[PDB]
């Protein structure tokens, strides 16, 4: 389908509390967490749009992948452009750019 | 100050010109200056816009300011003082000739 963008360059999840009334001030840090997502799920192939179910430290967060840069092995700058169209997908390596953004809400810390 | 003791400023700009060229800037202008001359510097990395997404350590851990970016901010502050000398320049706009001898000498007198 994606003939060469086979693999994801840098990748955007806005974060955010499931449960209004679990908010907690604690310092995340987002090493950790983008850890956190490799290791729970690699190699897994992802959309824009896509919702996903986070249980860091006990804390259970929605992930929401708004968009998505895909980006084929070898390509040594990020030229691609990032796509807010669903139609793109590619698959997780240890080594996405993964930004995380606050929520609508705009609870997390 | 801060700019040259952090290194974030390029060697080639030299004061004593920029001094030479602001004849009539208040006290409170050189800021909004200094202000424009970073505003271009920082623009040629975000491209706010069009060529969005490009931020990455690379491009900001390199940022210093060139001499042409306080030439270009030029354009945009302007005095409020030095307002009449701008119609004695422009008095000129139709370039000088030495036809005759004679205007050396109204010149030299």
């Amino acid at each position: 389908y994606s003939g060469k963008q086979s693999y994801l360059g840098s990748i955007d999840i806005d974060i955010s509390f499931r449960a209004r009334g679990k908010a907690v001030s604690t310092v995340f840090d987002q090493d950790e967490l983008a850890k956190q997502f490799v290791r729970c799920y690699e190699s897994q192939i992802f959309s824009p749009t896509q919702y996903l179910i986070m249980e860091f430290q006990g804390h259970f967060f929605d992930l929401k992948i708004r968009n998505v840069q895909a980006i084929d092995l070898g390509d040594i700058e990020p030229t691609s452009a990032v796509a807010t169209g669903i139609e793109t997908k590619g698959i997780l390596t240890k080594q996405t750019q993964i930004n995380f953004f606050k929520g609508r809400d705009g609870l997390v810390n | 100050k801060k700019m040259r003791e952090n290194n974030m400023m390029s060697d080639d700009v030299n004061l004593a010109e920029l001094a030479a060229l602001t004849k009539n800037f208040s006290g409170a202008e050189i800021e909004g200056l200094v202000k424009s001359a970073s505003s271009f510097a920082i623009n040629k990395t975000v491209n706010i816009g069009k060529g969005a997404t490009k931020l990455n350590t690379k491009d900001i851990a390199k940022l210093k300011v060139t001499r042409e970016d306080f030439l270009n901010a030029l354009n945009d502050v302007t005095p409020a003082f030095g307002i009449s000398e701008e119609d004695l320049k422009t008095c000129v706009e139709g370039g000088m000739m030495l036809y005759s001898e004679r205007v050396n000498s109204i010149l030299k007198n």
